[PDB]
């Protein structure tokens, strides 16, 4: 039993509480509990980041023609220099775009002991002047609460200076437990202070993709897609994006939800304030997509979209047909393990079952209960004391811009018809039995996993890449793509099979060991 | 590509653009992984150690493996202290380090946490076991660099281990500074040829460049030994590459144990490798043996043969002070010109040193600039260009967006493979970056130039 | 750039354009320079020497010296016998090197001039100096390529000087073909970490890649010794690295003194450095030694850190037919695919070797010519593209117009600095090439890439 | 002296043959008779190339839209395969270049036992059916007439049977002594059956620059100023030359004659044939250049062209003065020796004058079919009239003759005909010159020994060196070669 191999070096206070975070799908339970979203053993080996991390790197940095402005010591600024590939091109060619600078207060010493709000607001300034750029943010890091810096009061201060928005983020790296508390921080601000607050006029088929970060081309691949079939993409939150357009993202019927664990908060919040009704996005793998665009059409109920999106469909997949059985001939009855952040694990395993490739274990950095279980178990989630306080924003309904978007009648037979309306049934609802999930996963963890199962790949992290290829075994990276991509939408399984096939058949594997042993 | 730079220079006090540094924390993370069977531990909030190992990995395209106390709201209120003693009793039961080295986020720092009371409360608690050890050193974010980082690491190696117990080794210390693993193997390959027993340290040859095997190893072959670590107060002198990387080392191992110390520039060019040389020398009386004079003959022989594509030409070179301090010698050694010569590490020794090399050499109207940026030197080329830049994986935007001959020096590199096996320092160090230099130098050449001015021989 | 080379192809039988080969005296005179204190002496017209010795100045940036029998038109009536009579005298007087090694042109060949007669009359005649060597191969240029040159310079050392006395040396002899002197210096140094004795010969390390010491010496410091030559006829094996430069010699020692041989491949790559080390292990019983196990590591950790830019690459070699062979084995380790490989010395074991290879790596669809030239794979690549060039310096052409990432290799490289320092056998010269390779293909995706492409980490 | 230093090593009979090749040019004598051209003493490390060289590499090669074809084994094409750096671009835009190209026979075993006619036919049709060029040439090498191949008969078959001209040049490496004997073969067929065949219309002003080859740039440098005063360059030969220009060489109403050496026989011959002048060209160097202007200036005898002139001239030295104030203060009070292959030899030195250099040892590789012409009936023509030519020379302008390299050196300057290796290092150690400009095959030779050696047929790899423009190029390699700072680096600090 591999939970019992795995639990079995801890001691015994850190196997107690790490055992409620290995869980098997089975027929007998196919929605086991887990526990999810507590803080992380010291000295245990994760993989996890923090709260900045998740505010400023992954929700708020690709905001391409907004300055985001580090308030900290250089490394959190210098350690968002691109690493994270979300693409940008200037709006129209020739807007502003950000992406190649990093922008901070360098905090020295003197900031520390005596605060640092006057070199902010300094910063605030320069950057307004240097760029005048659509809106700046302020990103606080591990020091700044402690120190005083009231960051709230100095960007408001800023903001009716320079008559420009200035939006402070409190994303100390300490709060929550991993970059999930960031995405929490990052979607109150953008619901409260940005979204809603444009005047464009909504457009016909409108939709936002929510919780996508165009890594590596993704979202530009997904709309090639969309706009093909006949959709109007009014806003991508947030890869890609412009700060108007995220302003302007109330101007759509439908939101797709791509990352339920970043941009939930939105979803949810988009849907009580202006009636716009959500569905999740699976735009990886060739099953995903297809029934992401089926769900679409059902929700739009109109005779020529529902035509298009059939006759696209088809030309998509005929066109990499002959791709899709190359792989499936090289890689099937190939074994697999995969390791993500929060999201996705399902459809990676789907696309990779489309190859004949079997996934045998799926780690997770910080998913929560409800992106393994499913929304149901919301109600009965309690907050520890280590995510308590990051605070729980409530809206109301714009009655002067709240509409029902569609009607209670087709909501009831939408759900009838298998189109799951505004809810979200979680990771493991989907995958086969069998399937051995690991919540926070650690370098331990992931030995054990590999000394037992011996797959014949193990996706993950920059971490993670070279200690799993050092024991010979192949680790494309889910995150980077290694540095490729797109991953997502049609184009991105042949992608994604193409680098995985000439992964597994790169000649060194078998040369590893000299001819003289 | 960087299209928001404006070429008038505007007067910039407080906004931090495309820093020319980093911060502490994997400048100690770097120096621990040259510990044989150590673990580096970072006592601070998660995101720090990811974000460390992270940029270790992506230069060095290899494992970084690093523990953390994994702070949260809870330490941010009371300290830290329950998170280390819960982390080293993970630590040594799952993974099994020989050695637990210790480093600080700006978070603790912020919080002043006393990791000398936590780690004494361990020992006695029974929580470090027997042959164990558990060492520390601060290093917060908010002063100095990443190089600062790795300093205060040697010195906490010092702190803790060196010990003089009469019995003389007849060794030489040499601290190799904040260089890479091919640097450390050719200083030690020089060593060795001139036959003088020496401990280096750290030392990260066979940790971060290493091969694969099939297996992996958490704690790879190489790192200095601790039982070489404690000798090293027993040595006859100790040799200090770089100032800024490795002082702080050498003169707290010669306080606490008696060794006295040289200070060396890092090893980069024909004076200081010359200078380098003649320190082994006159410290051992041991003559310099052919093979070292003929490889400094033989890049002699390539600076004269390729003399005509240097002379005169405009360098910017960004990075750490000590192996730009040396480079920018070597750049005037080969006849060319340091240009806009910058730092992010503060301190005066930069200013003064490269300002001397300039004005011994009659260079005027050359910028140098410590605590400067990328966003610095990228507009001070639009107001005057130049004809190669030299600096780590950041000056790419600037290669590309001014059609600038460009050469990968320093840290981070984490966009070309290789670089990890190639020295920088000694006579074979300064072949591969003549080579380098006029290569890019020769490529932009002929690209450039009409089919009619195309050519066979240069 | 070349726009006369059409893309549709109209077959050539006797018009040679930019060819992939040139004559056999300079591979005979570059064979001479490896033997220490010898003059390498040119029998022909002038001109031919002039040449000769001039792309050897244009490939090492060194001195190469020779003198020549200066034929003038009589000599095409009365033979050159005089002309070398009187090169000696002048020779042994004036420039007085311990051995004179004779080759031929295309002129002398085509006379039918008999050397071994003019060298024993000038013996009799009292024309060599007591203690002084002459010695002599044949190499008309309208037979084979420059690789046959050297090999024919290799048998005549034998011919000569290699002497079994009885008197058992312990060494193996081991030819290493017609490669650089960093490749001569790599494969030393592997004898030596192998523990075993040797004598390399020809031996070009320190004659072609010589020191500035001030002092200009006529006959440099390195060259393998004519004591050492002579014992050649005592060791226990011969090794002869690449068929085509060495075996000739490898066989005319064993049928001259009885000393046994082995043929290796050229050791480019994994499987062809492993075959030289099992070799040297197996004739000696020797252990591998970690210092050669882990850069062997270090290369396969490379390989596989790399692999994404490597795998399915097409691509396109041209050169000599030992290095070429060895090549494209390694290019088909990497990965990628030898699309078009030409070599333009005549010889079946070319087609062969890389026909088996291709075969067995399932690659279909190449083209492999001997006798092909630059303008053959010039109209092959307008044909259908590839995504790598390697070749000397003459591919350069090719290079430019059809946007090629390019890698410099094999003779002559006459435009770029250093090259003579750096190997490219061994598990340390593999680890050059890929550097080399995935730097020129990286540096080709970043400057066509679009601002939104951009990439920090590779 | 030097003269006996440098005699002493050589044995007795080379002494005495060697003698007479080592002059002292002072104000006893001051042109001392020097022995010249005759055969290379084997075994002495000599510098000198071939006829082949001298004809297919040198004169003809240049001709950028003509397909030279090496008859012979591969290494005689390989070795012109770029190393002479002639400058070419494709005329108007759109013309044909083979500058990249080298093309052969590529003789084999069967060729030399059987003959090698059959080939050298093929190789000239596949070449004229794959480029359609201007014309062919086909160049012999060593062993061509022994083999008793008649490639002058291949040659005239196959012109017949394709429709352009194919000329043959039997330019066996072993015939002369050196590359001379190369350029006089080029020249003879180039005046029989090229120059004179054109039938475009002469120009105003027009002038030839002839033995002009644009080594890095230099002929476009010298026709930037030529055109500028306002001359028309009707031909440069062969310096970036088409085929049609070298054909309409007899357009022009002046011949330039920059190497001598190479291209006395065309200047002569168009003399005689055309009534065509010629005088010395000497465009290297701003002594040489100016005196050149103005003689070409005295020969038109034009108000406004002389005006010109001099406007040129002065704009074009006052744009230069400040960089060769410059290298007076940083090259004056140095030393030098020189070794060229057949001309040149004082232009530099003057030049190297001008900038405070003095020049001690001049050494040489070789300065010094015989063809007849008369005077075409339908194209002769009086240029310049019977005694306007005696007015001009009463007037200082050598109209139609060369006085001689030698005539023009300082008093004191010694010099070598073909120098020899053993020569230049005695040379090296008695004087201890600063520099000594070379070749490729005595630059790292003399750089091993800390002197610096720029060449002086390759220039480094730059150029131009010729015109205004060229001396500011050669002063600004030669300071940065002297001040490399690695020469005063070569003693490691433990000696
Ligand atoms: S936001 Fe999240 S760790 Fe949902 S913090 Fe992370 S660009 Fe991962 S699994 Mo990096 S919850 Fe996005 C993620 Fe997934 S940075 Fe990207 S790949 S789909
Ligand atoms: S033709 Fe002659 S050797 Fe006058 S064979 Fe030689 S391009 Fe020299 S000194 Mo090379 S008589 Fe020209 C020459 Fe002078 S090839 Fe050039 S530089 S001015
Ligand atoms: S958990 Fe997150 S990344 Fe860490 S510090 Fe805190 S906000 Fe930032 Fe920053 S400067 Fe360096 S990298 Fe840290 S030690 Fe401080
Ligand atoms: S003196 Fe001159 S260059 Fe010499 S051969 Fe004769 S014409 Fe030619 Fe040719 S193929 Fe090689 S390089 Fe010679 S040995 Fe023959
Ligand atoms: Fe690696
Ligand atoms: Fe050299």
């Amino acid at each position: 039993n591999l939970k019992d191999e795995i639990l079995e070096k801890y001691i015994p206070k850190t196997k107690k509480t790490r055992s409620g975070h290995i869980v098997i799908k089975t027929e007998e339970t196919p929605n086991p509990e887990i526990v999810a979203n507590t803080r992380t053993v010291p000295g245990i080996i994760t993989a996890r980041g923090c709260a900045y991390a998740g505010c400023k790197g992954v929700v708020m940095g690709p905001i391409k023609d907004m300055v985001h402005i580090t308030h900290g010591p250089i490394g959190c600024s210098f350690y968002t220099w691109g690493g994270r590939r979300f693409k940008s091109k200037p709006e129209n060619g020739t807007g502003l775009n950000f992406n190649e600078y990093v922008f901070s207060t360098d905090m020295q010493e003197s900031d520390i002991v005596f605060g640092g709000v006057n070199k902010l607001k300094d910063a605030i300034h320069e950057a307004y002047e240097m760029f005048h750029p659509a809106a700046i943010g302020v990103y606080a890091t591990c020091p700044v609460g402690l120190i005083g810096d009231d960051i709230l009061a100095v960007a408001a201060t800023a903001s009716k200076e320079i008559g420009i928005p200035v939006h402070a983020f409190s994303c100390e790296g300490y709060k929550g437990v991993s970059q999930s508390a960031g995405h929490h921080i990052a979607n109150n601000t953008v619901m409260t202070d940005i979204i809603g607050k444009g005047n464009k006029e909504q457009k016909k088929y409108s939709i936002n993709v929510l919780g996508e970060y165009n890594i590596g081309g993704d979202a530009w691949e997904m709309d090639r897609v969309l706009e093909k079939i006949g959709y109007h993409v009014n806003a991508t939150l947030t890869g890609d994006a412009t700060y108007e357009k995220v302003q302007n993202a109330d101007k759509a019927d439908l939101n797709l939800v791509q990352c339920h664990r970043s941009i939930n908060y939105i979803a949810e919040m988009m849907e009580t304030k202006y009636g716009i009704p959500w569905i999740k996005c699976n735009f990886i793998g060739v099953d995903g997509i297809v029934e992401t665009l089926r769900d679409m059409a059902k929700c739009f109920d109109d005779p020529e979209l529902t035509k298009r999106t059939e006759e696209v469909i088809a030309e998509e997949i005929a066109a990499i047909q002959d791709d899709l059985d190359y792989f499936k001939e090289k890689l099937q009855g190939k074994t697999a393990c995969l390791y993500v952040g929060g999201s996705r694990s399902h459809t990676y395993m789907n696309m990779l079952k489309s190859f004949g490739v079997d996934s045998l274990v799926a780690g997770f950095e910080f998913a929560h209960r409800d992106d393994y279980e499913g929304r149901e178990v919301i109600p009965t989630i309690k907050i520890d004391a280590d995510s308590k306080n990051i605070p729980e924003i409530t809206v109301t309904p714009d009655e002067q811009k709240y509409r029902v978007v569609i009607p209670e009648d087709k909501v009831e037979e939408l759900k009838k018809a298998g189109v799951p309306l505004s809810s979200y049934g979680g990771m493991m609802k989907e995958m086969h039995d069998g399937t051995i999930l690991i919540d926070d996963m650690n370098h331990h963890d992931m030995e054990v996993v590999l000394e037992k199962l011996k797959p014949d790949m193990f996706f993950a992290g920059i971490k993670e890449k070279f200690v799993i290829q050092k024991g010979g075994v192949l680790s494309k990276q889910l995150h980077s793509y290694d540095y490729n991509g797109p991953y997502a939408g049609f184009r991105g399984v042949v992608n994604f099979g193409h680098e995985l096939v000439n992964g597994i058949y790169t000649p060194a594997w078998k040369m590893i060991t000299p001819p003289w042993k | 590509m960087l299209d928001a730079t404006p070429k008038e220079i505007v007067e910039r006090k407080a906004l931090r653009i495309n820093p020319a540094k980093t911060c502490q924390p994997v400048g100690a993370m770097y120096a621990a992984l040259g510990i044989h069977n150590c673990l580096p531990h970072s006592h601070g909030s998660q995101g720090c150690c990811s974000y460390h190992r992270t940029v270790l990995s992506r230069h060095f395209k290899e494992p970084a493996m690093a523990s953390t106390s994994s702070f949260t709201e809870g330490a941010s209120v009371f300290g830290g202290g329950s998170n280390i003693k819960t982390a080293v009793k993970n630590i040594f039961s799952l993974y099994n380090p020989d050695i637990i080295a210790v480093h600080t986020t700006c978070l603790s720092e912020t919080l002043g946490d006393d990791l000398p009371t936590y780690i004494s409360q361990m020992e006695d608690a029974g929580s470090i076991p027997e042959g164990k050890l558990v060492i520390h050193t601060n290093t917060p974010s908010y002063v100095g660099s990443h190089v600062t980082g790795f300093a205060n690491m040697v010195q906490g190696i010092v702190n803790y281990l060196s010990e003089n117990t009469g019995a003389k080794n007849g060794k030489i210390n040499v601290i190799p500074g904040f260089v890479g693993p091919a640097d450390m193997r050719e200083i030690k390959r020089l060593f060795e040829a001139m036959d003088i027993p020496y401990i280096m340290f750290p030392d990260t040859s066979g940790v971060l460049d290493g091969p694969t095997t099939g297996e992996y190893k958490m704690y790879p072959e190489g790192g200095t030994k601790i039982e070489d670590l404690k000798d090293t107060g027993n040595s006859d002198l100790t040799l200090s590459l770089g100032s800024y990387a490795s002082d702080l080392g050498a003169k707290t191992l010669e306080k606490k144990c008696k060794v006295p110390f040289k200070t060396l520039r890092t090893p980069i060019g024909v004076s200081a490798t010359d200078e380098f040389i003649m320190a082994l020398s006159e410290a051992t009386g041991k003559e310099v043996p052919a093979s070292i004079e003929e490889e400094r003959g033989q890049l002699i022989d390539l600076m004269i043969d390729a003399q005509q594509y240097l002379q005169g030409k405009k360098v910017a070179l960004l990075g750490d002070p000590d192996e730009i301090i040396a480079l920018s010698k070597f750049i005037i050694e080969l006849g060319a010109i340091p240009k806009y010569v910058v730092t992010g590490t503060p301190g005066m020794k930069f200013q003064k040193e490269i300002d001397a090399m300039l004005a011994e050499a009659g260079i005027e109207g050359s910028k140098v600039k410590v605590e400067g940026d990328f966003f610095d030197v990228h507009q001070w080329i639009k107001n005057e260009g130049v004809d190669l830049l030299i600096s780590n994986t950041y000056g790419k935007f600037i290669a590309r967006e001014e059609n600038i001959p460009f050469v990968r020096f320093g840290f981070p590199i984490m966009d070309r493979y290789g670089h990890y096996y190639n020295p920088k320092v000694g006579y074979k160090g300064a072949i591969r970056l003549v080579e380098e230099i006029t290569n890019v130098i020769l490529d932009k050449i002929e690209r450039e130039c009409t089919e009619e001015d195309f050519e066979v021989v240069r």
